[PDB]
C-alpha cells in the first residue's frame, strides 16, 4: 500500500523552524567556578548566540497561525519558518503555555496550506499514524508506526498530560511537527521521546489534537492560557489515613498545604483538613481534582466540603486565575 | 509514598 | 489500514509483570575487593532489593497459566503480575527452563482473558506482526512491523534456539509479551534484542509458539523440561581429519568427550571414537544431532554406530534424563 | 497486509559480502608516537588482518554482476559473496566510484537470481519500502517502512548525491543491499544512515536505481566511471558582490580557481572571471553546473561566457576527463 | 576452529 | 559564507 496521499494532502503544512537565542552559560569546563579562581580574573560573561534551530511547526490556519512545543522557542529573540515550497519568513510569538509545552506562532503570509484536523478521542491504537519534521536538519522528513498507547499521562514532562504514544520514529528536530493519521489529518503535536541513545527507540509522544486546539483557541483570544486556580497543595490518601479518620478510602484528597492569601485560602481552607467534594464533585485523584479546577473558570464560586474536626464543613472559595510556572520550560 | 498535586 | 481489531483481540491477554530480589552484590565502586582493604573494616555485606521489575506475561490460558522468560522472573521473591484492566495478583513460578528462556507462571483469577494461538510455522518473512508489552514501564504499548528473518539459531544466547526476527520497536520491558500476527494471534514470546544502545534498532528476537507451546505442556505437566541425555561432548569434522580415518564427510561428529558416568559412557562411548549414526539416523550437524538427543525421551535404549579403530562398531545407550544449567539465567 | 511476496521475488537476489584487507595501523593506544618513544623501539609495524566483513550486494544481472557500496570493498584483499542459497563464492572487482559511493563487482555462477528494478523517479514519499541486507552479521533480514523523502542532495556523504530516505530499520551491515517497493522491484542501494548511537534510528539512506544503473553501466564498459572535467573550482555569488559586478543575482558562479593545466585553464579561463553561462546553459547553483559537467562527455567542445574586467567574454573549452579522488573511500 | 555441542 | 565546488 501507500501513504503518499496523506503525505501530499498534510506535508504542505508542516513547517520547519529555525530560533536562535543569546544565552550568558557556555560550555562547562570553562565560566564555572574554576573559570573565576583558577589563577584568572573574573572578566564578563560572554553571552554566546546558541540555536535551538531543528524544530517543526504545524499551520494550523489559513491566516497565519501555527503550532509548536513551547521547548522549541521559549527563550528565542528570533523564529525563522521555512515552508515545505521554500519560502521564508520570521515569526512572532503570539504565546506560550509551558504546562502543555506548546506555544502558538504567527506569521504574514498568504496562499498558505493549512493542516486538515483529525479527531484526537477516535484515535484507536493500532491505526497507522505518520510522524512529519525536521529530525537532525536534514530536511522534511515523513515516517510511519502505529498508535501504541493513549492517553499517557504520568509521564512527567509536564503538568498537563494526555500523550499520544506513536511507534513512528520520532528524532530531535521532530519537536513541534505533525502526527498525523492515514487519512492525513493532525492527531497530535510531536512532543517527546523516552530513549537510552538520545535517538528514536520507537517510544515517542504527541500532544492530542483536541488538548492542542483548546490551549491554542484560548492563546489567540486571551495571549495566554486561562486556568482556575485553587491555591492548595493536596496529598493522596491511604488505608492507614483511611481509618484515622473513621470514615475510609471515600477518594479523599489531603489538603497538605494551602497557598498563603489564595482563594482557597480566602474561603478558610485550612492545613491539614480533608477534600470530600470540589465543586459537588468527589474530589478522589489528586490529577482528577487539579484537572476539574483548571477547567472551572476563573471568576466562579464554587462549593468545597471538606472533613475538618472529624465534620463535614462547607466552604465557598471564588476560583481564581493561575499563575504561571515562570522560569523552566 | 507522598507525592504532591497543586492547583 | 489499522491493526486496532487485533490490538483488541490480543492485548487484553498481555499483562504486565513486576519482581523483586534481594541481592548480596551492590555497585561495584562499594562492596569490592577495596572496600575490604581500603582502610575500611570487612562489616557486612549489605543484600539490596533489587527490581527486575519492567517485563511482560502472555496469559496462555482461562485457567490462569502465564508464559514468560526466564531471565525476568529467575531468582525473584516476589512476581507481581498486572493486567490491561488493572487487577493485580501475585504468582507463583511454575517452573522455568533456562536454555530456551522460557517460564510458567499461575495466577488465581478468573474472567481472565486468553491469547489466541497463531501457528509459528506458518509464518513468512515479510508479514507484519505486532509487539505488544512493557518498555521502559510506560505502560502498555503496541509496536508494529514485519517478520524480518524465522528460525534465527545461532544466536548464542540460549542453547536451543528458533528465534523469529522482527523489526517491530522492542526495547527493556518487552521480554516476556507477546508478538502477535495481523489477525491477532500469538506467534512468540519476545525474549532478546541485538542493540548498540541498549534500546530498539529494530533487531528483534521472539520465541515462536510452536516451541513456546512444547516447553509450556511439559512445565505443567511435570514442573520441568523433559530432554534426552546422552552426555557426550562432541566436536565438528573437518576435511583435514576426514582423510585420516579414511572415509570423508559422511557428516560425521567427532566425540571430543565422555561424560563420566553417562549413558553413553554407560554404554561404552569411547573419547576420541567417531559418530557416524544416532538412533538409527545419520550425525552430521552437532546442533541436529544435540536436537535428536534432546526430542528422544529418557528411557529409551537407542542405537549408536561409532567408527572407533577404524572399524564401525554398534553400541547401544539408554538415554537419561537432561540434567538442569544451574547457575546462569 | 503481507509483504512475503515481494521478499520472495526479492531477497533471492541480494547477497551477504565478507571482505577481509591487511592493514598496518592498530588499536590506537599501541603503535601511535608514544610506542616507539615510550621507551620502547621503533621494531616494526605489525599489519593486522581485518574484515570490513558484513556488507551486502545486490545481484544486478544474471551474468553475475553485483552492485554494492565502495566503502564495502574499497582496499579489500579478498570478497566473498554468500547467496542465499547458501552458495559462496569469492568475487573480483570489476571498478568502483567512491563519489557515489559504489562499486560492481563479478562472479561466476549460473541459476543466480536477478533483481527486478524498479523505476527510482517514480518512488513518492509516503510509499512503504523494505530494507535487505545483513545488519551486524546476523544474516539476511528484512525490514520495513516508508519512502520518508527523496533526492537528498547537501548530506555531505559523496560529491555526488540523490539519496533516497528511508524509515526502515538500516543497521552496520545493511551497506550495499536492497532498498526494494511493495511490489519487490530494486530502488536503492542502502548507503548510509544518521544515527547518535551507531544503529538505526529511522534516518537511513538509499542510492536510487536510476543514479546506480548510470554509475554500473559506465564501471562495465570502461572499467570507470566517465565524467566530464573543467578544472575550475568555483564559489557562490551573493548580493553584496551582486552589486559590484554591476549586475546582480544572474545566478552567477564565481570562478574563485582554475586548476592549473586544466581545460578551462586551456581555454583561458581565469580566476576571479564570473561565469554566467556554461555550454549555453546559465549557470546559477554550484552543484547545477557540476552535475552538469559530468554529464558533459570528455572531448566535447563547449561555449563559456564569463563577465571579465566588467564586460562578457566568449571562451571556448575542451571537456576533460575527471580524475579519480585517489586517497579516502 | 573448534566449537563444542554438549548432549 | 564560503564554500567550493569543483569541477
Amino acid at each position: 500500500v501507500s501513504y503518499a496521499n496523506a503525505v501530499s494532502r498534510a506535508a504542505p503544512a508542516v513547517a520547519n523552524l529555525y530560533t536562535t537565542k543569546m544565552v550568558s552559560k557556555p560550555s562547562h569546563p570553562l565560566f564555572d567556578d574554576p573559570m573565576f579562581r583558577r589563577f584568572f580574573g573574573d572578566n564578563l560573561p560572554q553571552q554566546k548566540r546558541m540555536e535551538s534551530s531543528l524544530g517543526s511547526a504545524v499551520i494550523m490556519s489559513a491566516e497565519g497561525y501555527l503550532l509548536t512545543n513551547n521547548h522549541v522557542t521559549a527563550g528565542a529573540d528570533q523564529i525563522i519558518v521555512a515552508l515545505r515550497d521554500g519560502r521564508e519568513t520570521i515569526a512572532q510569538l503570539v504565546g506560550s503555555d509551558p504546562e502543555t509545552d506548546l506555544a502558538v506562532l504567527k506569521i504574514d503570509l498568504k496562499n498558505l496550506p493549512a493542516m486538515t484536523l483529525g479527531r484526537s478521542d477516535g484515535i484507536r491504537t493500532g491505526d497507522v499514524c505518520l510522524a512529519i519534521g525536521n529530525p537532525f536538519g536534514v530536511g522534511q522528513t515523513v515516517t510511519m508506526g502505529i498508535i501504541s498507547a493513549t492517553g499517557r499521562n504520568q509521564l512527567g514532562l509536564n503538568t498537563y498530560e494526555d500523550f499520544i504514544q506513536t511507534d513512528a520514529a520520532i528524532n530531535p528536530g521532530n519537536a513541534g511537527g505533525a502526527l498525523v493519521d492515514a487519512a492525513g489529518n493532525l492527531i497530535g503535536i510531536n512532543t517527546a521521546i523516552f530513549s537510552k541513545s538520545g535517538g528514536s527507540q520507537g517510544i515517542g509522544f504527541a500532544i492530542p489534537t483536541k488538548l492542542a486546539l483548546e490551549v491554542m483557541q484560548s492563546i489567540i483570544e486571551h495571549g495566554q492560557v486561562i486556568r482556575g486556580w485553587l491555591g492548595v497543595e493536596v496529598k493522596a490518601l491511604t488505608p492507614e489515613l483511611a481509618e484515622s479518620l473513621g470514615l475510609g478510602e471515600t477518594a479523599g484528597i489531603v489538603v497538605a498545604g494551602v497557598y498563603r492569601d489564595g482563594p482557597a485560602a480566602r474561603g478558610g481552607l485550612l492545613p491539614g483538613d480533608v477534600i470530600l467534594t470540589i465543586d459537588k464533585q468527589e474530589a478522589s485523584d489528586g490529577r482528577r481534582s487539579m484537572n476539574q479546577v483548571a477547567r472551572t473558570r476563573p471568576g466562579q464560586k464554587i462549593s468545597i466540603v471538606v472533613l475538618r474536626n472529624g465534620q463535614k464543613v462547607n466552604l465557598t472559595a471564588e476560583v481564581g486565575l493561575r499563575p504561571p510556572p515562570a522560569p523552566a520550560p | 509514598d507522598e507525592l504532591r498535586w497543586v492547583f
